[PDB]
RNA sequence: GUUACGGCGGUCCAUAGCGGCAGGGAAACGCCCGGUCCCAUCCCGAACCCGGAAGCUAAGCCUGCCAGCGCCGAUGAUACUACCCAUCCGGGUGGAAAAGUAGGACACCGCCGAACAC
RNA sequence: UUGCCUCCUAAAAUGUAACGGAGGCGCCCAAAGGUUCCCUCAACCUGGACGGCAAUCAGGUGUUGAGUGUAAGUGCACAAGGGAGCUUGACUGCGAGACGGACAUGUCGAGCAGGGACGAAAGUCGGGACUAGUGAUCCGGCACCUCUGAGUGGAAGGGG
RNA sequence: UUUCUUGCCGGAGGUAGAGCUACUGGAUGGCCGAUGGGCCCCACAGGGUUACUGACGUCAGCCAAACUCCGAAUGCCGGU
């Protein structure tokens, strides 16, 4: 908890493709980040799950 | 009646790895330390941890620049 | 100059008590402004 | 007594007690000076003591400095302790006085009673001791 | 075309009095007022963070442009402040806009001083600027005495190429400042 | 080829700095005036752009001289020390430290551009 | 007290023990990461109603002081420190070469995909100023896969 | 002969030594001169008056293992 281990999946390949922290408290809503889908071979948004 | 004292962390085997002279190749170790006590010279490169590794191949030398430490690597002559 | 963060500066004319005009820009946006005393009849600057 | 304000480390390491003093071996403040001739932790005890016969010989007038501090902890275990267990509080405070330091200087007009002072304090002193002058 | 009054009277009149009056080796030494900073610094924004809102509007009426909020660089407990906490508000005026306020603050403000008695000349820095503090804010039409909120103490300095303390007078004592000869 | 003219670059980056005294504008480096023109102020044409020569070497720039502050700084000696000799002392061979005075120094070169006379 | 990090001890490479001397930990940061650009006061005066040991402030030098996510060596007005934009080097996914340290740990050049900054100008910059911020294997999950599928036309029942 | 010994050459150190106004913690003097208490002139303007608590600063002097403006000898890493 306080900063638990989010995973980060992909919206268009929907793969969970990475892992990170993040507090929760700072940042409560769900990371959308852009990051990079091997499964789609480009950059493509992730969003915690 | 006890002492507070007692811990230690492991030594880092930090220093200079290839002293001056020593001939290197390309993106050997040549300081292990802590910051920039030898700033990266020529044909040097700093590490994420500040060590200071050969980006060619060459010997290694030690200058002074802007009253710096740095270390260099000059390229060795073909036989 | 930044074009309208800055706020609006416009030129104007004021006219003292002892009857003496002004020009100069302030941020009034009448234009016409009417002060009492100024500094051509203050007594601070007139004498004494 | 003479006990530092404060110190940074107060379990240090034991002064050691090698080579002549480097520093401090000429009188510079009074006419006389006591010089130190052996290696000793000379305590704030000891420099009291010496300081106090000095004062109480020469009575009304005169000067005395006092050029060692002794702001060196020399720590002690607490009695009937087995080795061990970490080291012991600080106990005294010692300056490491080394051969050739003049430890303390007179100025009185009366160069035998002055010395008499001197001797005073050297006995009172752990180590030997010799009465020198500023005359070269 | 269109020039400040106190700027057309310090290109044409001012200059030349200088000159005369401290003969200089060359004609770049001529004192010439440079930014006029004028500020509000809160201080009691640690209780009420909402008075740095009206200072802002406040200073942006008196001077022309928008007051830029200062923060504070340190965090001294004493008085209840932490790093970043909005703490006054500086404007500063170059060119014609300072030259124009320069001439309103000389013509207007200043004779409409409750009790006005003028200032001591004795705030120059020693360096050839001048500072000193208005008593309220309502002496500039732009802040109407009918709409004001509460006193500010307001800081006032001009900065000039003044050497010292004589050359900074000489060269407010030409532009016509008030002073509280003494 | 030369100039108190310029930029660009120069060293185990102060022997070069700081400070004090004296000097220069043909062209450069500057100083500077108003916001029709890109651009910028957590506000401000102060830093960055436009048109410039009506005017100026005050400052920066650079030149010469001052060893006052800083900087460098020997030889010698000592401290220390490797090895060796030495019953407790101490000594030999080799290496060898800051301060100061003796002292050094108010830095040290190439590319290109301007005028000068050829 | 037990693991990790920092210092001293430690005897100028590395390493070095003690129930030796001191401390930290084992987090935190989605803007404290990346990139691009820019900066600039440590304290006296004059002062700056209130607002002195402090304001918003203005000048000079203090010549690199000063201070600066969390103790040593570093980083400075060549800024690892302080502000700002980007929109997500928040540089991630495939990573010859070398290496430093028994396993474990640690360093990066460089090549490719995809992007981020800076663009004119270059083509340049692989989590945090760096070392702690962790726990092998087993066993189990959970997502994806061009794997397996206990006769199979085939699937269900394990692996990567 | 890569090992080792010796000579020479290149190299990074921060120990021994010191040095500390070069930093972080100290030391007898007087000093333009901080609260200045204290006499007060009798200003609540403003100012000498400081017998004594003595700011920064300054003067030769001194220490440190967790101090370093310095800094060996050895040792170590390479080359010959």
């Amino acid at each position: 908890d306080v900063r638990p281990k989010i995973t980060l999946a992909c919206e268009v390949c929907k793969h969970r493709n990475y892992i990170t922290k993040k507090n929760r408290r700072n940042d409560p809503d769900r990371l959308e980040i852009k990051k990079f889908c091997p499964n789609c071979g480009t950059h493509q948004p992730h969003k915690e799950s | 009646s006890s002492s507070r004292n007692g811990r230690d962390s492991a030594a880092q085997r930090l220093g200079v790895k290839r002293f001056g002279g020593q001939v290197v190749k390309a993106g050997e170790i040549l300081v292990r330390q802590r910051g920039t006590h030898f700033h990266p010279g020529v044909n040097v490169g700093r590490g994420g941890d500040d060590t200071l590794f050969a980006l060619a191949p060459g010997a290694v030398e030690f200058g002074a620049k802007r009253g710096r430490k740095t270390v260099n690597i000059v390229p060795v002559a073909r036989p | 100059m930044k074009t309208g963060i800055h706020p609006e500066y416009v030129d104007t004319t004021v006219q003292c008590g002892c009857g003496h005009s002004f020009t100069t820009r302030s941020t009034k946006q009448s234009g016409t402004i009417v002060v009492e005393v100024c500094s051509q009849c203050h007594p601070f600057y007139t004498g004494k | 007594m003479l006990i530092p304000r404060k110190v940074k480390h107060r379990k240090q390491h034991h002064p050691e007690q090698r080579g002549i003093a480097s520093g401090g071996t000429s009188v510079s403040f009074g006419d006389y000076g006591i010089q130190a001739l052996e290696h000793a932790y000379i305590t704030n005890r000891q420099i009291e003591s010496a300081r106090i016969a000095i004062n109480r010989h020469i009575k009304r007038g005169g000067k005395v400095w006092i050029n060692i501090f002794p702001d060196r902890p020399l720590t002690k275990k607490p009695a009937e302790t087995r080795m061990g267990s970490g080291k012991g509080s600080p106990e005294w405070w010692v300056a490491n006085v080394k051969p050739g330091r003049v430890l303390f200087e007179l100025s009185y007009p009366d160069e035998k009673t002055a010395r008499d002072a001197l001797t005073r304090a050297i006995h009172k002193l752990p180590i030997k001791a010799r009465i020198v002058t500023r005359e070269e | 075309k269109a020039l400040p009054r106190l700027k057309q009277r310090y290109r044409e009149e001012i200059r030349e009095a200088l000159q005369q009056e401290f003969n200089y080796a060359n004609v770049m030494q001529i004192p010439g007022v440079v930014k006029v900073v004028v500020n509000m610094g809160v201080g009691d924004a640690a209780r009420d963070a909402k008075l740095i809102n009206g200072a802002i509007n406040d200073l942006a009426l008196i001077t022309g442009q928008k007051p830029e909020v200062r923060r504070a660089r340190k965090s001294i407990a004493q008085f209840k402040l932490r790093e970043g906490m909005p703490i006054g508000a500086r404007v500063t005026l170059r060119g014609d806009r300072m030259w124009e306020f320069l001439d309103r603050l000389i013509s207007i403000a200043l004779p409409r001083i409750r009790d006005f008695r003028g200032l001591s000349p004795k705030q120059f820095d020693g360096t050839g600027n001048y500072t000193f503090g208005l008593n309220e804010q309502s002496m500039f039409h732009e802040i109407d005495v009918d709409s004001i909120d509460r006193p500010r103490g307001m800081d006032i300095t001009v900065v000039t190429t003044a050497t010292n303390d004589a050359e900074g007078r000489a060269l407010l004592r030409a532009l016509g400042f008030p002073f509280k000869e003494n």
